[PDB]
């Protein structure tokens, strides 16, 4: 009781796993949202290019990039919620049996 | 009836004919039918579209530098351009293509609409006397002499390329003795076994330009001037070209536009100070922030401030004002389509319930025009029954211990 | 251009001395980045504190 | 995409990709929340001893709910950094100073089981632990 | 001093001021922060030239 993150390895591993699926989450989605286009607002030539051409040649590849980079994100997920699943059966085992 | 593009599910029948359509735009619940492909879809919590806060009180931010001096005097020749830099000053393209008649007009990487409506960091000029019958050979980028040895435009930087004929009637310009330009520039090395060409820079100045005299004396004139050993020694070889002058002078110019320059506005009480609301612009950044005086970090050496990160939040514009500006609020929908018992229930996540407004009437963000204070669950939702514990259970899990059984009449 | 002002009317230069061995010295003054020695701060914008 | 009419054109032709984006996600929860209930439903079923101060003569007992939130639990939670989770009031907090609708867009969803509910679950474990000794 | 282009990691104060910098470039050392982007760093293996 007295001490969690430094006397118990299991805490700080707690503490990791929290960490981990915030920092996943947060850091991702922003890069993407930070200007994927190589010179861009988050939208590509809104005024300033060439008008409808430039814009949507500029705003085509950062939809494409975007979803892309929006499917290894979600394959990110997918494998996490197989991990868990597997995860939560083990746990449900250690409840039945050790405690 | 009025017709619009529009994406439609369609279902077709045995004879082939349309009998059943689905309109995706119209309702959250025909978006939820667009989606699985099906026209009944299982019950299930479903996200929508968030609604963004419609912008409003829109803030605006936005000496004199007349365009004379380029069109006053002789023109210098392309080899001999001079570029002429205007910042932080008032600018009408207008009068200038009025003054000159264009033969041709051409802006690369950019809208020639677009640089005359948006505030420009920095606007350089060039003045050339160029032949109108070589269009072809001037451009931003070419293989040909006269990029290649005499006036070339930078291709990163948006260029705009401008063949313009001056008037009779205007008297400021003076016309040249003939058009001039170095057709060939080479340097031979001091073994003189090799000799290398060199080519001319955007906005570069050139060595054999300067040895060669503003009107080339004859078409492939000759000039040698011996390199001293300190630059590496040999000797510069220019060549220069001579078109004869046209009864009527044309001039040859570059636009070049800077944004590069983080504080500088060449532009052509709503837009002013006073609005805490979600419309904004600054002198060069335009975002969309709600403005709260902070007086908590900032140098305040630069009025823009940067966020870390790609886009800079660019609040403390306003010397006088310390305001920090937000990202703009929007509200999450999440539907219910409970098809076994028909009826759908929408739940606002977050925002407490007082903030959300019906039928999107602070929002512009809506599946279609046409949409479609009680406690307060996760989000408000239209359900007339707020509790019914025990009443015919169904385990929707609408948002969380709430099973919103509706065999509409949640939280049981 | 620009005008400095009349051009001196001495009729000539002052002597000049030049002792480099007398001038030098052993100072060492190593940049140290620890301490933000000689680095120009971004002229785009203010940053944050992270 | 912020939301332009621009942006809509190409949206609609890559409308199909969107959708199977939101599919993936929409069986992730709801496969998170399978595992959560058969997780419970081991658990429950157990006949529980009321909770009692003192279980045992001379066992101190940090497991004994300070009335849901038990002690060491509260601990744990509280040493731990978390701020990603806002329900209800967490837009509202985003204003007064993490921002998942406020930029990017995506929405958390809430856990589905309250930390009472949770802590209840742990009480009769710990009731359920002395009688199947 | 000459100045040449390089990357450095910046610590900016609450003024906004830069009172410390680190030069990845100098050695190993700084590079292993200018990686994890971080001016202090828990001390590991780390990828050398």
């Amino acid at each position: 009781q007295t001490g969690f993150t430094t006397t118990n390895e299991a805490f700080q591993k707690v503490q990791d796993a929290v960490n981990n699926n915030a920092q996943a989450l947060s850091k991702l989605a922003s890069e993407l949202s930070n200007t994927f286009g190589a010179i861009s607002a988050s939208i590509g030539d809104i005024i300033q290019r060439l008008d409808v051409l430039e814009q949507d040649a500029q705003i085509d590849r950062l939809i494409n990039g975007r979803l892309t980079t929006l499917n290894a994100f979600v394959a990110q997920q997918l494998v996490r919620s197989e991990s868990a699943a597997l995860s939560a059966q083990l746990a449900k085992d250690k409840v039945n049996e050790c405690v | 009836y009025k017709l619009q593009p529009l994406t439609f599910l369609l279902d077709f029948s045995v004879d082939g004919y349309i009998r059943r359509a689905i309109d995706c735009g119209f309702n959250d619940l025909s978006q939820l039918h667009c989606s699985y492909e099906s026209f009944d879809v299982e019950s299930g919590v479903y996200s929508v579209s968030s609604f963004e806060a419609k912008p409003s009180g829109s803030v605006v931010e936005q000496v004199e530098c007349d365009f004379s001096p380029l069109l006053s005097g002789t023109p210098p020749q392309v080899y001999n351009f001079k570029r002429l830099v205007f910042t932080n000053c008032n600018y009408n393209l207008t009068k200038l293509l009025s003054l000159f008649s264009v033969n041709d007009f051409t802006c690369s990487q950019i809208s020639p609409a677009a640089i005359a409506s948006n505030c420009y960091s920095s606007l350089i000029l060039d003045y050339f006397s160029y032949p109108l019958s070589m269009k072809s050979d001037l451009s931003v980028s070419s293989a040909g002499p006269i990029s290649q040895f005499n006036y070339k435009q930078s291709f990163s930087n948006p260029t705009c390329l401008i063949l313009a004929t001056v008037p009779h009637n205007l008297t400021t310009i003076t016309k040249p003795l003939k058009y001039s330009y170095i057709n060939k520039c080479s340097r031979l090395l001091s073994d003189d076994r090799t000799e290398v060409p060199q080519l001319v820079n955007a906005n570069q100045y050139s060595p054999c330009v300067s040895i060669v005299p503003s009107t080339v004396w004859e078409d492939g004139d000759y000039y040698r001037k011996q390199l001293s050993p300190l630059e590496g020694g040999g000797w510069l070889v220019a060549s220069g070209s001579t078109v004869a002058m046209t009864e009527q002078l044309q001039m040859g110019f570059g636009i070049t536009v800077q944004y590069g320059t983080d504080t500088n506005s060449v532009c052509p009480k709503i837009a002013s100070q006073l609005g805490n609301c979600v419309e904004y612009s600054l002198y060069g950044v335009s975002g969309r922030g709600v403005f709260q005086n902070c007086t908590a970090v900032g140098v305040r050496q630069q009025r823009f401030v940067y966020d870390a990160y790609q886009n800079l939040v660019g609040y403390y514009s306003d010397d006088g004002n310390y305001y920090c500006l937000r990202a703009c609020v929007s509200v999450p929908v999440s539907v219910i389509y409970d098809k076994e018992t028909k009826t759908h229930a929408t739940l606002f996540g977050s925002v407490a319930c007082e903030h959300i407004s019906s039928t999107m009437s602070q929002y512009s963000r809506s599946t279609r025009s046409m949409l479609k204070p009680v406690g307060c669950v996760l989000g408000l939702v239209n359900s007339s029954l707020f509790v019914e514990d025990c009443k015919l259970p169904l385990g929707q899990s609408l948002c969380a211990l709430p099973d919103t059984p509706s065999t509409m009449r949640l939280a049981s | 251009y620009v005008d400095v002002g009349p051009d001196s009317v001495k009729s000539a230069c002052i002597e000049v001395d030049i002792q480099q061995t007398f001038f030098d010295k052993t100072w060492p003054r190593p940049i140290d980045v620890s301490k933000a020695d000689g680095i120009i701060y971004p002229q785009g914008r203010t940053y944050s504190n992270i | 995409c912020n939301g332009f009419q621009k942006c809509e054109q190409l949206l609609r032709e890559y409308g199909q990709f969107c959708s199977k984006i939101n599919q993936a996600l929409h069986g992730a929860n709801l496969r998170q929340d399978d595992s959560v209930r058969n997780l419970f439903a081991s658990v429950k079923s157990s006949q529980s001893s009321p909770i009692i101060p003192g279980f045992g003569g001379d066992f101190n007992l940090t497991l004994l709910e300070p009335v849901a939130r038990s002690a060491i639990e509260d601990l744990l939670f509280d040493k731990v950094t978390i701020a990603d989770p806002g329900y209800m009031q967490g837009y509202d907090d985003c204003m007064q100073q993490i921002c998942a609708q406020y930029v990017a867009g995506y929405k958390v969803l809430p856990p589905l089981m309250d930390v009472n509910m949770e802590a209840a679950y742990t009480s009769s474990l710990l009731g359920s632990i002395a009688g199947v000794g």
